[PDB]
DNA sequence: TTTGCCCGGA
DNA sequence: TCCGAGCGAA
DNA sequence: TTTTTT
């Protein structure tokens, strides 16, 4: 679409332009492409995951990957609830976020899954027998979101009907993926992009838009900013650019979002003030982030990254810190109530300070 | 042949095809003979050949005609809640087995009794697999049950005393070299000295992995185009292993002791995308294999490494526990 | 095969059905040479339910040797229902069989349903559950016992039967009150069919639960005249007449609080 | 007792019975003031003892004694006494009696504790231990019963973990900063701010959906990485040029599929300083109203019909 | 059933017909059959852990009291049925107040499983227990008492079932051999006695695989040696050489002792940590933090063990807790 | 069959009821001079409550029992619509009894029902006083409403006492004509637990196995109370002494892990002697146990480890 | 000492 | 177009 | 959707 980091995603492998070597790989893998292994791609956010995911379907079908529709689908729980899913289709795939329907995700790989996997498909466009010649794809999104009992569901429909489907699941990390599924799986590294890369990016998309630019080095510095995320770093040169009358300066400054921002305020309090009544107004900042979409696990990894970044903090206290992250950082993955853990390594950190 | 993935295409199809499990695979062949099959409980580790094994034996015991009418398979992707056990596998279990052709009878064994395979039985309900425990006796005559899991712990008490035991036990390069150098030649891969090995001392147990990894290189190889010998750092890389170096830049990094160091070298190591479950598996192996660190130092590391890898299983930040991980070891 | 049995219309057989379903679950028939007898049992084990069908209620029929199908009641009555009431109906068995055949048939066509129904290994005795002299043996028409138990019910959930010399009494206590009818033997050469029927040795006195008599009722569509069995230290037998054999219900009275 | 001390003493007389006057006010006190329960006390008492004194006031209050159950308010009041976390105390008001203080209303008072722990001066302070410490030990125990609680209701149905749950989430937090409260009782705030998280959890799907064909990206990022870019295209535009970025506005909308709810909703998102509340109450009625007029003047792509 | 009992497996095989053939648990027996003799049969609990006799008991009763037709003159329910409060308002108590329909006598319902049932269910027992006493007769068969409420436990008369002793066990097995014409050697009837724990359904299931793995069954003795190879279970042997390994070498060594002897014949590492926690429980420690240590990190290793993880990992986790556990024997 | 003697030697008149001395005297008088009010009986299982109601409804009515007393209980449906239909038309019904006699409405097992159903009945209890009265027997009084709890007279039984059990063993072992020594009764009683129910059925099994009832008959029958032995573990001084009574007296007993854990969970709750303190961290540690059990890892060494956890806690 | 969203219906 | 039921479901 | 009391 218009903004930037829309206007010039690759849409070809041969298009992409970092991480030479998986390239490669994804080729290898899209030469012969019929006894494909389901696939899972991990790595760090922002990177390229799903660009390279719609790269390789679009070397096995063509360009009608590209060609996406939005379906709503149905569904009824034992309690009789109604349920609604969004399904985004190709001619060729499906893709599927089954975590929108929280706890009841298992019942989308129990039902829709297993039903694309036993249904041959009609094709009066490539065909010339009205049948489809071809294994189905399903991309599943977000794929480390699903409840143990979805990935279960998985197992047996991966095996039973490799003739008829075949899946790629995309992951920022591995680690809350069962083993069994991670054994069906054909696992490929996405690493991020250097810096080197991502200025080159950004330099072609500041050609392409007509955007002055003092120095090159100011692309550097937001490809340093953004920690290798493709993603972000492209958002920010077109905010960094809108605020600075799209003519970028070595003196124009990085651009934080809103939500990252309130954490470092909330870092700078913690350090200054440890108190119960410092506690309860954290606790007002906290409900506030969570309310408008920021999830607890972020609000914990940003934190503890703040805090471990404070000048004034000696090895003691960031050891203390880094410990009682990684506690809490379990305790929100057993629990529900994300603010409760929150506050525990609040008050935890305080005492150590 | 060709539209298969490995792992189905090389799917065992009758018993004597299980590779390293003699020590069940052999109970369970003697009732071809006895036909008193017992209700039967499959436990182990991912990949290890439990479903492979329970096909092959029901196809071994009904032939391919009579199989379809006397099993009932029903597996995680099932509804499988307390009215279900309590009806549809109730009935099943009470029904009369069908009746074999004359030509089935002359051609298999074609035991009294029919089956049903519970598999993944470990994603059952306390109060299902509590449903069970009468029917399993009540209808012995007439049907046995198969429960397959990778966490007996999972099975309630009276389900496991009511069936007999089989543990499928880890593949490894000693016990599951073979079948990997068949389906190798097979399928015409070019490997060096050691690469096999190399890949099931990868796979950690796990054949279906091993499998996956020879075809994605051997995948590599045809791409390449060269007719080169596949090696052991093009399996590595496939495998998601770190690199030597990178793990002793990690090493020495811990030796100095620096937090911030530490921090910004972890903080450049994620950016790669490292599984964070591999690295601690390799830091493992590099320490508690060093003659240079003392018996103190690795009775800590030992604990060290053991809770993080614990609360890495439940599904947690990787960052965060790696550095967790690597700031206490320095501290040691 | 070895067991074929046909049934002219498949009306008589599902109306046979029908007569005795809602009480029970499971049901194993006998099939021999002189025709297919069959019983069940109701879940709390209070009602037993024991049909004949002879050979004279077929078409055809014939039956090599005796063979046992036990079966679902809701399953044979899920089938009977996919077949028409009009096409002709015949039950096929094997020898040692897994299911049971119904073939339904309509001459004017040449269209053949054939359904199998897998078979129960139900394997349970009928004892032949009938002492030799009940101490009282009546019977009336169908449509008074209804109407008697019906309105009754209303009162109460237990019904008594209290015969005595040339008087049958039904009587119910409940919460809002007591009924009590009273009838008396008497024959009408002009309508045999309407005659009440009165023997008895030794009076009697039980009681029974108001549900079990108005499933029992329903066998009223298949019979115009109820008998009713009572003895002391038995089940009470209540019996209506087929064209060809029967179908009785033996009912346990309540315990003597 | 003295708006009833007549009458009592009058049924006393016409029932012929010794009632000392000494004595009424615990009896009111027994019932907790029920007149009703006090005249069936009487009754029941007087048929076999006719006297009701100092010599029988003890037993005949123990074995009458009002057991209500507390509401919400009082349960956290109560629970947070320190007056019954000391030795007399815990042995006068036993651990079974906060347990069941827990079982009086199981569904707040995790609630109330959680939200009232932070609210008190203790009492019950260790030798050295300053209240953030007892503060720090009550968060980790209710981080604990907020796991507990998670696999009570989940498809497992553990009730029996009931009690070890008012242990975690309820008494021990409690037991550990009990004293007086610093202000008022407070209801729970978790109750809103999980519905208001709700609901803007729902826009954010329906904005993800609609943008879903043009952006590469899930939910999370949506809100993380896209939502302050649209901020700049969708917003700052009006600040900086009234009427004349309307048509601007309206072309970024059409490319990813939003509507002017979509608009509402996107802007709802930000916070701190980023919020728009402020921003847009300043935007002069001239432009709401153009930008409204030629929004509803032409159609617009839709992504996903019938929602 | 089908063709003969030959086709059954032996724990079903085996299951005791009447009540001499129900081993170690002769106080209860002699109870109940005297009981029965007298006629006065109160309400029965039966209490125990899981295969010590239970359900044959209760079924061997109903068989003497009625004979050969018990089945129909009794109302057996298990967790495989429905037992809400509908179904004890309905069926149960009309099979209470009501006379036998096959042979007069007074009614048996047998509510096997009984911890399967709810609460609500449970308490509207209450009644129907109490009120039909005169000619019905409630037993009650469970594993766990917790789920059982106080007013039903107060109105059954309680019967616990040990786990079976190593006579009993001993004396099925004899029967079991003379049967199947089996030799049995008698470190192999040890190994497999100590390995049942008292459950004769473990017993049954491990001799019929034992059998199933000999060459010849009428020359082939069953010796230990092929209880552990068809259990995949650790010999004494290697536990000792572990353990000894644990306590007396360096890290290198005690690691490549730990690896080799489980590579030996695949041993899983739990059976392992349960081996060894039996020998070190017979260990005289003089501090007391030895035994502390012990038991608490290898129960967290076990529960570790139960959700999977890095097999390795939890292994040298054993090593070094041991270790570090005896460092404070000094 | 012949009836237990739980059920032959149920008393019918109050004079036979044990125990709860004043209580029976009061509820003796009002059956003599009737004018019953409402009422609710409370109390632990197995003492007295149906007996007592029973039989006070029995000599308050005399034959006219059968039309004036409606008996409700948990096997019965108790719901909204019984309440505003059937129990509201029996207190409106005409019935003409003696002077100072009313019909009797019977809610045994009251505390299971729900709280709507109990605020239907406020009104017609205090409407139909005049001609019906109203008694509810339960386990818990705190799951009955506080507007009942209004109108009633409160009766809470406390447990038998081992003298009370003993005098009514007494007389059903004279009209039995068993034989016994004094250390069987002492057995007996100490296995009950002040519940009488449990004391007569195991005097019966004690007498159908072995005849004579002196104590190693009684126990070799009759388990003592587990909860006792839990008891002995948890205060134990030194792990191996707690360690070796778990291994001895409860695991190789058969008592199932979960059994163990909950009761420990109990008992410690209510160790009095234990400083609250100690026992919410003991409380802790068995929770994480039970956790650790329902998750299927129900072994000898978790409770082994949860014996070791607690011993450093008091310490 | 009781929140936020906002049902089904008018 | 207005209103808040009933539930916590981000 | 609800554990226990003495
Ligand atoms: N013993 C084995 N012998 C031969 N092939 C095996 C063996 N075990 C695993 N494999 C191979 O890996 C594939 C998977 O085997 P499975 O029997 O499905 O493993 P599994 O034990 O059922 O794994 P889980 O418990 O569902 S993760 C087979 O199709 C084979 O190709
Ligand atoms: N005391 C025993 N004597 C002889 N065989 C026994 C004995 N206990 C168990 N068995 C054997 O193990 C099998 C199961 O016995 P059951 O009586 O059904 O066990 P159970 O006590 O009911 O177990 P649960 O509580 O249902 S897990 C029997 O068929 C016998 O073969
Ligand atoms: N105080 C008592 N005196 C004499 N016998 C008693 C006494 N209490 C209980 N029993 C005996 O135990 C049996 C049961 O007594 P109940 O009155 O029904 O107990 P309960 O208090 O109602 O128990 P719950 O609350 O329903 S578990 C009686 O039939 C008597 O045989
Ligand atoms: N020029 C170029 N841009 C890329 C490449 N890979 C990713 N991007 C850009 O980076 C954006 C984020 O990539 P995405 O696949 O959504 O990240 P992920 O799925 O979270 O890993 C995309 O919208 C692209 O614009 C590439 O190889 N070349
Ligand atoms: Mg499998
Ligand atoms: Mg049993
Ligand atoms: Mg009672």
């Amino acid at each position: 679409m218009s903004l930037w980091v829309d206007k010039y995603r690759p849409k070809s492998l041969n298009a992409l332009s970092h991480n030479e070597e998986l390239t490669n790989f994804l080729k290898s893998l899209s030469d012969q492409p019929r006894d494909l292994p389901h696939l899972l791609l991990y790595g760090p956010n922002g990177t390229g995951k799903k660009t390279r995911c719609m790269a390789l379907l679009e070397s096995i079908f063509g360009p009608g990957v590209y060609r996406l529709k939005i379906d709503v689908r149905q569904f009824v729980t034992a309690s009789n609830r109604k349920l609604e899913l969004n399904v985004v289709s190709s001619p060729y795939h499906l893709e599927i976020t089954p975590s929108d329907m929280g706890n009841n995700d298992r019942i989308v790989i129990q039902e829709l899954l297993k039903e694309v996997a036993q249904m041959e498909q009609v094709d009066f466009q490539d065909s010339k027998d009205g049948l489809a010649h071809r294994y189905k794809c399903v991309i599943i999104n977000e794929a480390n979101s699903l409840t143990k009992d979805a990935q279960a569901a998985l197992r047996r429909t991966m095996e039973k009907y490799s003739k008829n489907i075949r899946l790629i699941m995309v992951c920022d990390s591995m680690s809350p993926i069962i083993a069994p599924i991670k054994s069906r799986c054909l696992l490929i590294r996405c690493p991020a992009p250097s810096d080197s890369e991502i200025s080159t990016i950004l330099s072609d998309v500041v050609t392409n838009e007509r955007i002055q630019l003092e120095t090159k080095d100011i692309l550097k510095r937001i490809a340093q900013a953004s920690n290798g995320n493709l993603r972000v770093s492209l958002l920010m040169l077109e905010s960094m650019a809108l605020n600075n009358e799209l003519a970028l300066k070595s003196s124009s400054p990085i651009i934080k979002p809103d939500w990252i921002i309130v954490i470092h305020k909330l870092t700078r309090k913690i350090v200054k003030e440890r108190s119960v009544n410092s506690l309860i107004e954290c606790r007002a900042v906290l409900y506030d982030l969570l309310a408008h979409c920021i999830p607890a696990n972020i609000i914990l990894k940003e934190l503890t990254f703040s805090l471990l970044d404070v000048e004034t903090l000696n090895t003691t206290n960031k050891s203390s810190i880094i410990e009682y992250s990684s506690v809490f950082d379990e305790r929100l993955s057993l629990g529900n109530k994300a603010i409760f853990h929150l506050e525990g390594f609040i008050a935890k950190v305080m005492c150590c300070l | 042949l060709a539209q298969q993935p490995w792992v189905e295409k090389y799917r065992p199809k009758n018993l004597d095809e299980v590779t390293a499990q003699d020590h069940a695979v052999t109970v369970l062949k003697k009732t071809l003979k006895s036909a008193n099959l017992p209700h039967m409980l499959f436990y182990g580790p991912p990949g290890t050949g439990k479903t492979s094994t329970i096909l092959a034996l029901t196809k071994e015991l009904y032939g391919p005609d009579l199989m379809k009418s006397r099993i009932l398979e029903l597996n995680a992707s099932d509804e499988r809640g307390i009215s279900i056990v309590r009806e549809k596998v109730k009935n099943f279990a009470r029904l009369t087995v069908s009746k074999p052709s004359k030509h089935d009878l002359e051609n298999y064994p074609c035991p009294p009794y029919k089956i049903i395979i519970l598999d993944e039985a470990d994603s059952m309900t306390a109060d299902a697999q509590s449903a069970l425990r009468r029917t399993m006796e009540t209808y012995s005559g007439v049907t046995r049950f198969c429960l397959i899991c990778n966490y007996v712990t999972r099975i309630i008490d009276p389900l496991a005393s009511r069936c007999s035991k089989f543990r499928f036990k880890a593949l490894d390069a000693s016990n599951a070299i073979d079948r990997l150098r068949f389906i190798s030649e097979q399928e015409n891969v070019k490997c060096d000295d050691g690469v096999l090995e190399r890949i099931l001392d990868i796979s950690a147990g796990d054949l279906r992995r091993g499998i996956t990894l020879l075809q994605s290189a051997s995948k590599g190889a045809q791409y390449l185009g060269d007719g080169k010998n596949i090696t052991s750092t093009q399996v590595e890389e496939l495998a998601g292993v770190v690199p030597h170096d990178i793990l002793i830049e990690i090493v020495e990094k811990v030796k100095s002791g620096d937090f911030d160091e530490i921090k910004k070298y972890v903080n450049t190591f994620m950016k790669s995308g490292w599984s964070a479950a591999s690295v601690v598996n390799q830091l493992h192996e590099y320490y508690i294999t060093n003659d240079n660190f003392d018996t103190n130092f690795k009775n800590q590391i030992s604990w060290l490494l053991f809770t993080t890898d614990s609360r890495l299983n439940n599904g947690t930040n990787e960052h965060i526990q790696l550095l967790n991980l690597l700031v206490k070891i320095s501290q040691l | 095969s070895m067991l074929e049995a046909k049934f002219e219309e498949a009306s008589l057989f599902k109306r046979i059905i029908d007569g005795f379903k809602d009480c029970v679950q499971l049901v194993n028939f006998q099939c021999k040479e002189d025709g297919i007898i069959a019983q069940a049992v109701d879940d709390s084990r209070v009602l037993l339910v024991s049909l004949e069908i002879g050979v004279e209620a077929f078409q055809e029929y014939r039956c090599d040797h005796p063979v046992t199908l036990g079966m679902d009641l809701t399953s044979l009555s899920k089938i009977l229902r996919c077949g028409n009431n009009t096409d002709t109906l015949t039950l096929i068995a094997d020898n040692t069989p897994d299911s049971i055949i119904l073939l339904f048939e309509d001459t004017k066509k040449d269209r053949i349903a054939e359904y199998s129904l897998k078979l129960m290994d139900i394997d349970a005795d009928f004892l032949k559950i009938e002492e030799l002299q009940y101490d009282s043996t009546l019977s009336l028409p169908s449509s008074e016992f209804s109407k008697i138990v019906r309105d009754l019910s209303q009162l109460s959930d237990s019904i008594n039967i209290m015969i005595t010399k040339e008087t049958i009494k039904f009587v119910a206590d409940g919460d809002i009150g007591s009924g009590s009818v009273i009838i008396k033997p008497f024959v009408d050469m002009e309508h045999p069919e309407t005659s009440i029927k009165l023997e008895m040795d030794q009076p009697v006195d039980l009681t029974f639960g108001a549900k079990y008599l108005l499933d029992i009722i329903k066998g009223s569509s298949l019979s115009d005249r109820v008998g009713i069995r009572l003895s002391s230290e038995a089940p009470a037998l209540f019996q209506f007449d087929l064209k060809s054999g029967f179908l009785q219900f033996f009912l346990a009275p309540k315990f003597n609080d | 007792a003295n708006s009833i001390k007549s009458r009592l003493m009058t049924i006393a007389i016409r029932e012929k019975f010794k009632l000392d006057p000494n004595v009424i006010d615990r009896l009111i006190q027994t019932t907790r003031g029920d007149i009703r329960q006090v005249i069936n006390l009487l009754s029941t008492i007087s048929t076999t003892t006719k006297t009701i004194n100092h010599e029988n006031i003890n037993e005949i209050s123990k074995a009458w004694e009002k057991n209500i159950a507390l509401k919400p308010f009082d349960i956290a009041h109560k629970m947070l006494d320190g007056q019954i976390y000391s030795d007399i105390g815990s042995r006068n008001f036993t651990l079974n009696d906060k347990i069941a203080l827990y079982f009086d209303d199981f569904d707040f008072t995790p609630l109330m504790i959680q939200e009232n722990y932070l609210s008190t001066r203790p009492s019950v302070l260790k030798p050295g231990q300053s209240h953030l410490e007892a503060v720090a030990e009550a968060a980790n125990c209710i981080s604990l019963g907020d796991i507990v609680e998670k696999k009570i209701r989940s498809s497992e149905q553990l009730w029996s973990l009931l009690p070890l749950h008012a242990v975690l989430s309820s008494v021990y937090p409690a037991s550990k900063v009990a004293g007086h409260m610093a202000g008022r009782i407070n209801f729970t705030a978790w109750l809103g701010q999980n519905s208001k998280s709700a609901k803007y959890y729902r826009l954010l799907q329906e904005i993800h959906y609609h943008t879903r064909l043009g952006t590469s990206t899930d939910k999370i990022g949506l809100r993380l990485d896209y939502l302050p870019t649209f901020r700049k295209r969708l917003l700052d535009p009006f600040l900086k040029q009234g009427a004349d970025a309307i048509s601007s506005v309206i072309e970024v909308m059409d490319d990813y599929y939003l509507t002017k709810e979509d608009w509402d909703s996107i802007m709802e998102f930000f916070v701190g300083p980023d919020v728009t509340t402020a921003i847009i109450k300043k935007i002069p009625a001239t432009v709401k109203s153009g930008f409204t007029r030629k929004y509803n003047s032409m159609t617009h792509p839709v992504a996903i019909y019938r929602t | 059933e089908k063709r003969s009992k030959e086709n059954l497996p032996w724990v079903e095989k085996y299951r005791p017909e009447t009540l001499d053939e129900v081993y170690g648990q002769n106080e209860v027996i002699t109870t109940v059959r005297k009981f029965v003799d007298e006629g006065k049969l109160p309400h029965l609990l039966f209490y125990g852990p899981p295969g010590t006799g239970k359900t044959s008991t209760i079924v061997a009763l109903a068989r003497e009291i009625y004979g050969k037709n018990y089945s129909n003159m009794v109302l057996e329910l298990n967790a495989s049925d429905d037992r809400g409060i509908d179904v004890v308002r309905n069926q149960i108590k009309d099979f209470a107040s009501t006379r036998q329909i096959f042979s007069k006598g007074f009614k048996l319902i047998i509510l096997d499983e009984a911890d399967a049932m709810t609460n609500a269910a449970q308490n509207a027992l209450r009644r129907v227990i109490e009120r039909y006493t005169k000619n019905t007769r409630f037993c009650v068969l469970a594993n766990y008492a917790h789920k059982l409420t106080p007013a039903l436990l107060s109105r059954c008369t309680r019967f616990r079932f040990q786990p079976l002793p190593q006579e009993a066990i001993e004396r099925r097995i004899a029967n079991v051999l003379v049967h199947e014409k089996l030799k049995l050697s008698p470190n192999a009837e040890k190994a497999l006695i100590e390995l049942s724990n008292g459950d004769m359904r473990r017993v049954l299931n491990v001799l019929q695989s034992c059998k199933a793995t000999l060459d010849n069954p009428d020359e082939d003795e069953i010796s230990d040696d092929v209880i552990y190879e068809c259990c995949g279970a650790p010999r004494p042997s290697d536990l000792k050489a572990v353990l000894k390994s644990i306590l007396e070498d360096d890290w290198g060594t005690a690691h490549y002792t730990l690896n080799k002897v489980r590579s030996a014949k695949g041993l899983a590492l739990i059976d392992l940590i349960e081996g060894i926690v039996k020998i070190l429980e017979d260990y005289e420690l003089q501090n007391e933090e030895t035994r502390v240590h012990l038991l608490t990190k290898l129960a967290d290793i076990e529960y570790s063990i139960s959700k999977g993880g890095n097999d390795q990992i939890q292994g040298s986790a054993v090593i070094g807790a041991i270790k570090a556990s005896f460092e404070n024997e000094t | 069959l012949q009836l237990p003697w739980v059920e032959k030697y149920r008393p019918q008149v109050l004079s036979d009821i044990v125990g709860n001395k004043e209580t029976i005297d009061r509820l003796q008088q009002i059956a003599k001079d009737g004018n019953m009010p409402h009422m609710i009986i409370s109390g632990m299982p197995g003492i007295g409550k149906t007996t007592s109601v029973h039989c006070l409804a029995h000599e308050l009515l005399g034959r006219s029992y059968a039309d004036g007393v409606l008996e409700l209980n948990a096997s019965d449906d108790r719901g909204i619509d019984v309440v505003r239909n059937q129990i509201k038309h029996f207190a409106q019904k005409k019935l003409h009894l003696p002077p100072g006699k009313h019909k009797i409405v019977i809610l045994d097992e009251a505390d299971s029902m729900t709280a709507g159903a109990q605020q239907a009945l406020r009104r017609t209890m205090e409407l139909y006083s005049n001609s019906t009265r109203f008694a509810f027997a339960c386990n818990q009084s705190n799951k009955i409403i506080e507007p009942l709890q209004s109108r009633c007279a409160i009766l809470r039984y406390s447990k038998l006492s081992d003298e009370d059990v003993l005098k009514r063993l007494l007389q059903i072992i004279k009209l039995e004509d068993v034989k016994y020594t004094n250390d069987g009764l002492e057995a007996i009683i100490f296995t009950a637990e002040g519940d009488m129910r449990q004391a007569i059925n195991n005097l019966q099994s004690t007498v159908a196995g072995h005849g004579l009832v002196n104590a190693d008959n009684v126990f070799k029958i009759v388990d003592s109370p587990h909860p006792l032995i839990v008891k002995k573990m948890l205060l134990a001084s030194n792990l191996e002494d707690s360690i070796q009574i778990l291994r001895t007296d409860l695991w190789k007993k058969g008592y199932s892990s979960i059994d163990i854990v909950t009761t420990s969970f109990r008992v410690t709750k209510n160790l009095a002697q234990v400083k609250e303190s100690v026992r919410l961290e003991m409380i802790k540690e068995i929770g994480l146990t039970h956790m650790r059990i329902l998750e299927g890892v129900g072994t000898y060494l978790q409770l082994a480890s949860m014996l070791a956890k607690i011993h450093k806690l008091n310490n």
